[PDB]
RNA sequence: CCGAGGGUAGGGCCCGUGACUGGGGCGAAGUCGUAACAAGGUAGCUGUACCGGAAGGUGCGGCUGGA
RNA sequence: GCUAAUCCCCCAUGUGGACCCGCCCCUUGGGGUGUGUCCAAAGGGCUUUGCCCGCUUCCGGAUGGGCCCGCGUCCCAUCAGCUAGUUGGUGGGGUAAUGGCCCACCAAGGCGACGACGGGUAGCCGGUCUGAGAGGAUGGCCGGCCACAGGGGCACUGAGACACGGGCCCCACUCCUACGGGAGGCAGCAGUUAGGAAUCUUCCGCAAUGGGCGCAAGCCUGACGGAGCGACGCCGCUUGGAGGAAGAAGCCCUUCGGGGUGUAAACUCCUGAACCCGGGACGAAACCCCCGACGAGGGGACUGACGGUACCGGGGUAAUAGCGCCGGCCAACUCCGUGCCAGCAGCCGCGGUAAUACGGAGGGCGCGAGCGUUACCCGGAUUCACUGGGCGUAAAGGGCGUGUAGGCGGCCUGGGGCGUCCCAUGUGAAAGACCACGGCUCAACCGUGGGGGAGCGUGGGAUACGCUCAGGCUAGACGG
């Protein structure tokens, strides 16, 4: 952080040649503004992160993913 | 990737040499005259002055020298020479 | 027309040059009051015949040096060292305007 | 050299030229030395071509070269009429 | 005394407001020219030059309207308003095209011109301007 | 002051201060929501006022107001702010613009829809 | 463009006949002869001492609706009257009254001003021989306003024209019935139009 | 010779940022007391000095905007 | 190594011109003259014992430029001292040309509270916006000037450049090699990408106007003329017109009697945006050719990107409406819902279970292809007050003297005539604003004419007041 700029840009700047990649923003107490990413297989995930790291000089961390749990209280 | 601006460049080089060569002679012969005048040697001084006067005014037919460039060259040369001679005098042949 | 101004020689100190202090009057553009303004010109004195206190006329001229482009035209009045004294005091007051 | 030429004024599809003496090197609508007449090529008014004959010959006599369209309009005003 | 003219204007102002018959102003020939106009227009009855302990003064003879009816019978003033324009702090000069029109012509402006001391209307009639001395109405 | 004083010192032009510096000095600015919460107003009002802290393209970070009933913004929402304080929320100098970037229009709005960002319903 | 919409409601609000229809206007069928209180749920409640802004506002709206003009165009004509020399209230009425669609209605080619507008706009009117379909045209002194005769045998114009056989035109106009033509003589004096409008209030409106 | 600039060393100004620190503003219903407004229960205020959790108290002289 | 010329050089002629010296006039290096020296030129087409275009030198003109000077040109004094090519001199160098522009030598000077030096910001003007004016704000488009062409330096060629699409070097960056080296500069037109709240077609045509070259034919011209896209702005125009119930339904309100939407709809009549058919432009008459003489004058033909567009005639269809508001300011009110919640808010303030202030509804007001909002400028703000303000207690008299610069100065005469006033004249470009008229069917827009002033230059005049100089006076001031 806030390499975030160089990350959201890397993602966009690579999607426009990747039919399969999907991303979208999500926040996280640690480590902040990131992206929940859909890949079409584990080897496809390996290749994207290798592009980010090796062609965009990005140091990053793959985590999670987590889901939007809805809650119904009493209201 | 082209032009006739390359032509203008090439031609400019030819003229650069021509102007250089002419202004060199003009400076060399004026100095020689003024050096002869400083020793006087007035016969050879006025002769070289006239070949310097010649070159200067031939340079200003074309582009090497402006009219007023030649006139200022000619003025200062004929004043260096004459005044140097006047310090022991005798102006022999053509010139003043 | 070449400009002609009248002023006082305030400085002699220079070879063939006199400083001619020159004053003018005019209404303030907004507040209308008449105010005075002034400007020192270095004037060409080819015969060092002009000296301190000389109220003179200077004429716009072909440049003689840097920042020297008026020639002294004629003398108008002589020995007005009061005019000079005003100037110098003004300058000397500046010694007390520092930090 | 100096020129007698048309400077376009007017609006879109409404050309109104001033016939104008100016240096050749200015843009056609820029500063001109003198306005010696006008010209409405669509003849939308009775007097669609005025020329101050005296000044035109003065600039003519002094060396100002009329274009071609300006020459024709000057001619058509008998400026060259011997 | 920094402005004699102003002092005359205030000497006349302060006296009329208490309905004096007369008031003295120290003598000067410029002031006479001004008084002369105030006389010539009927803002004052007139003046004479007097001696007050051997010094020269100008006794101005003041003028009012008729005694009025009702509570407060004090007469209307002839000189309602007399005030300096040009002053030692700011001199005020006008060209002939900038002569003001005091109270739509029910008042006057007095000026000093190189053709004499004039009113706004003689100034315009002699085609000259000058220093705007005062307005009176 | 005297005329002379005015000649010596002039009058001072009074120079207006911007209530809206983070715009710098455009009419709107884009940003990413970093915090989205409710805030309470000052006296004499009681409410749970809806608000975002916004990191701007201008480099500023500001708290903006989310007008209208209901909203769809969470942390990391891209947003557009206009000038305009909310008087009950000291610190809130700007309004988010409904219906731009990730900010939905106000749902079921029928009046004043051009504010609140709501298209004319069929 | 122009308003288009119920107009009785307009005359009802202004509290006076604006004669926005021609024929029904002089009938007892008019809502003003019939129910002369402003439209909506509250027309029948008691009034409230109008603010002085409303009195000028309603006076300006009155004069403007009469002629069917936009506020944009009404505002420009008023600005011209003001910037022009001469008493602004009158030059304003003159400038309004010099309108083409208005001179058509005033002449009698149409029963109402909205119709004259359509008459001008549909090509049925000529200024000095040439067809002129612009409703805001500035008719000038000595202009001949006439019916384009390729629509001279038109059932509306004939009817309305025959209705002028007899009726007088304003002291500032002339009309050759069955010539189907008229002149704008001079521009009208304020006394000529008996308008239900204190136009100086309009001046006070726009000087707020 | 001069010369873009590179370099070496030393100054000056400005901006950003900094563990920690100073006080400030603001914030619907926290804690302590009650200094001022009515000889506000020791008339008030005041410049300085010293002291005290806090307002403040006291001294010296001043003001009346207290008798 | 070959070779031509309107390429280069040399000899000649010298109308003239340049330079040194003398002399005359003139007065900064302007003009005339004498002797000495020095300086020119180019050919091409043709119908040919003549014409066309070139060519050399000179003087003058015209135009355009360089340099210099007076005056005006933002913020901070919490920037107060600055200056060694610095200021001047002498002689040189350089240039078209003055100058410390450059250099050598000599002198010790120059500048600054009338703001030097430093910092910050900024292209400047005609104008534009606002304003009662005065003033304030601004410099987009168009016109004028300046500056810059990736960052920096440099000079060459030339009438002119230190040259955006010319050259050289260094740097940053990007791109190509075969490894030696090499390529590039959209702040031209389109266009891409990035940044951004946001800003357009990789269009058409050289028909017009203007430019360059050519004797001309003609060639090139992203100048320009147009077309495209964007309600971005202004102007014009339409979504109909007339009739049509004490008055449908629906919907809202209701004291359930009634009121409202509303002549609004329906429905009758008739007009005819769109669209269809036919026609169909102005802008284009010069260049050129012919007669004459290549001239004046006459006569003649060619040429349209826009565009099969505008526009005209004929036919022809009832045919987009929205947005803001309705507590006060401020034009427009009722019902329901909600219950300090949810929400509104420019200020005042509104919401705590009977809200004209929140949300919806019906009605209403405002404007209408728009309407609102945000940002900013002037106004309202005489709230920086020149016009046009204040200071006992509202903000605001320095703690009190003494005094420097400065500002200001009683009564009388003369000289000057700086301020000031007058008159004449020059300049105040064009566009724009204003008035008048005129052209597009109107208007917007455009054209022609007109009045502009202030300011500044020149010349003439005036002299009351302010000034200056000279001289007085005794009333202010000081002394005895
Ligand atoms: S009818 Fe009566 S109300 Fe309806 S328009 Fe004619 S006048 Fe106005
Ligand atoms: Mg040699
Ligand atoms: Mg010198
Ligand atoms: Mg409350
Ligand atoms: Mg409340
Ligand atoms: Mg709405
Ligand atoms: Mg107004
Ligand atoms: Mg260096
Ligand atoms: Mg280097
Ligand atoms: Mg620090
Ligand atoms: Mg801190
Ligand atoms: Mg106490
Ligand atoms: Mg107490
Ligand atoms: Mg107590
Ligand atoms: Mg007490
Ligand atoms: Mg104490
Ligand atoms: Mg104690
Ligand atoms: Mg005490
Ligand atoms: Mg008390
Ligand atoms: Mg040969
Ligand atoms: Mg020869
Ligand atoms: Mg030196
Ligand atoms: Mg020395
Ligand atoms: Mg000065
Ligand atoms: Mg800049
Ligand atoms: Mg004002
Ligand atoms: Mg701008
Ligand atoms: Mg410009
Ligand atoms: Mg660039
Ligand atoms: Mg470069
Ligand atoms: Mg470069
Ligand atoms: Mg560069
Ligand atoms: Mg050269
Ligand atoms: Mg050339
Ligand atoms: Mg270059
Ligand atoms: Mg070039
Ligand atoms: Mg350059
Ligand atoms: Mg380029
Ligand atoms: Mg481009
Ligand atoms: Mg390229
Ligand atoms: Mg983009
Ligand atoms: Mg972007
Ligand atoms: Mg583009
Ligand atoms: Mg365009
Ligand atoms: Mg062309
Ligand atoms: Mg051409
Ligand atoms: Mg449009
Ligand atoms: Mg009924
Ligand atoms: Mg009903
Ligand atoms: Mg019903
Ligand atoms: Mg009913
Ligand atoms: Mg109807
Ligand atoms: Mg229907
Ligand atoms: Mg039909
Ligand atoms: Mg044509
Ligand atoms: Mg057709
Ligand atoms: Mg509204
Ligand atoms: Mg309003
Ligand atoms: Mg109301
Ligand atoms: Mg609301
Ligand atoms: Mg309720
Ligand atoms: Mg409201
Ligand atoms: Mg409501
Ligand atoms: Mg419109
Ligand atoms: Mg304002
Ligand atoms: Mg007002
Ligand atoms: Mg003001
Ligand atoms: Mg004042
Ligand atoms: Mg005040
Ligand atoms: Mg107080
Ligand atoms: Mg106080
Ligand atoms: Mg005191
Ligand atoms: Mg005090
Ligand atoms: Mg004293
Ligand atoms: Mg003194
Ligand atoms: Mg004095
Ligand atoms: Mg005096
Ligand atoms: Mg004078
Ligand atoms: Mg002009």
């Amino acid at each position: 952080s806030g390499d975030y700029g160089k990350l959201r840009d890397a993602l966009e700047k690579l999607k426009l040649n990747d039919a399969a990649l999907t991303f979208e923003p999500e926040s996280s107490t640690a480590l902040g503004f990131g992206f929940r990413c859909g890949f079409l297989g584990l080897l496809h995930a390996e290749i994207v992160q290798e592009r980010l790291e090796r062609e965009f000089g990005l140091s990053l961390i793959a985590t999670a993913p987590s889901v939007v749990y809805k809650v119904r209280l009493k209201s | 990737r082209n032009l006739s601006a390359l032509k203008r460049h090439r031609q400019s080089l030819k003229r650069r040499l021509r102007n250089k060569a002419k202004k060199s002679a003009i400076k060399t012969l004026s100095k020689k005259a003024i050096q002869l005048a400083q020793e006087g040697k007035a016969e050879e001084a006025l002769k070289i002055m006239r070949k310097a006067e010649s070159l200067i005014d031939k340079a200003a037919k074309g582009s090497t020298l402006h009219k007023n460039a030649a006139a200022r060259r000619k003025s200062r040369l004929m004043r260096k020479v004459r005044q140097l001679l006047e310090a022991a005098g005798a102006p022999l042949i053509g010139g003043g | 027309p070449k400009k002609v101004l009248t002023g006082v020689v305030v400085s002699d100190k220079m070879q063939k040059t006199v400083t001619v202090l020159v004053e003018r009057q005019f209404p303030h553009p907004l507040y209308g009051k008449v105010i005075k303004r002034s400007k020192k010109y270095l004037a060409h004195d080819p015969e060092e015949k002009y000296k301190l206190g000389d109220v003179v006329e200077i004429i716009e001229s072909r440049p003689i040096s840097k920042r020297k482009r008026f020639r002294v035209l004629r003398l108008v009045e002589s020995g007005r060292m009061d005019l000079v004294e005003k100037y110098l005091i003004r300058r000397q007051n500046y010694e007390s305007l520092s930090k | 050299m100096v020129k007698i030429r048309l400077a376009r004024f007017g609006s879109k599809h409404n050309p109104h030229y001033r016939i104008v003496v100016t240096d050749a090197r200015r843009k056609r609508d820029g500063k001109y030395i003198e306005k010696i007449g006008y010209y409405d090529p669509r003849k939308t008014t009775p007097d669609w071509l005025k020329v101050d004959v005296e000044r035109a010959r003065y600039w003519l006599s002094v060396g100002a070269q009329p274009t071609d369209t300006a020459r024709r309009l000057l001619r058509q005003a008998g400026v060259f009429r011997q | 005394l920094t402005d004699p003219i102003a002092d005359m204007l205030t000497r006349i102002r302060n006296a009329t407001r208490v309905y004096k018959e007369s008031t003295d102003v120290p003598a000067s020939r410029f002031k006479e020219e001004i008084l002369r106009i105030l006389a010539r227009e009927g803002f004052i009855k007139g003046y004479e030059r007097v001696d007050v302990d051997g010094k020269p003064y100008l006794r101005v003879y003041l003028k009012y309207g008729p005694r009025r009816q009702g509570p407060d019978p004090r007469p209307e003033q002839v000189i309602h308003h007399i005030r300096r324009i040009s002053k030692p702090g700011r001199r005020v000069y006008v060209g002939v095209k900038e002569i003001p029109r005091v109270r739509r012509g029910l008042g006057i402006a007095i000026l000093s011109t190189s053709k004499g001391v004039l009113t706004d209307r003689e100034a315009r009639k002699l085609g000259v301007g000058g220093e705007l001395i005062c307005e009176v109405w | 002051p005297t005329i002379n004083q005015l000649v010596r010192k002039g009058r001072e032009k009074v120079r207006k201060k911007s209530k809206v510096p983070a715009l710098k000095g455009a009419p709107f600015r884009r940003g990413v929501c970093t915090v989205v919460r409710t805030v309470t107003p000052k006296k004499p009002n009681s409410a749970l006022r809806k608000v975002a802290k916004v990191r701007l393209t201008s480099g500023y970070e500001v708290t903006a107001y989310i007008p209208g009933e209901g909203h769809n913004l969470q942390e990391h929402s891209v947003v557009l702010i206009r000038g305009g304080r909310v008087k009950d929320l000291p610190g809130v100098r700007y309004h988010i613009v409904r219906g731009v970037y990730d900010a939905a229009g106000v749902k079921d709005r029928k009046k004043s829809r051009s504010k609140y960002g709501t298209k004319k319903p069929k | 463009g122009r308003y288009i919409g119920p107009v009785c409601r307009l005359c009802r609000r202004e509290g006076v006949k604006l004669y926005l229809k021609g024929e029904r206007c002089y009938s007892p069928k008019c809502a003003m002869e019939r129910r002369p209180y402003p439209p909506g749920q509250h027309g029948q409640k008691r009034a409230r001492r109008p603010s002085d802004y409303a009195v000028r506002l309603r006076e300006k709206q009155k004069l403007r609706r009469i002629y069917g003009i936009s506020e944009r165009q009404f505002r420009n004509l008023f600005e011209e009257a003001s910037k022009k020399k001469g008493v602004t209230g009158s030059v304003f009425l003159g400038l309004l009254e010099s309108r083409l669609d208005n001179v058509v209605y005033r002449l009698g080619f149409a029963v109402s001003r909205r119709q004259a507008r359509q008459l001008v706009r549909h090509g049925h009117i000529t200024v000095n021989g040439r067809r002129v379909d612009l409703p805001s045209y500035r008719v000038r002194p000595g202009d001949e306003i006439a019916v384009a005769e390729k629509s001279r045998n038109l059932e509306l114009i004939r009817q309305n024209l025959e209705a002028m056989k007899g009726r007088k035109v304003g002291p500032w106009l002339s009309l050759d019935v069955e010539g189907m033509k008229g002149k704008f003589l001079r521009l009208p004096d304020r006394e000529d139009l008996a308008l239900p409008v204190n136009e100086q209030l309009v001046i006070e409106f726009y000087s707020r």
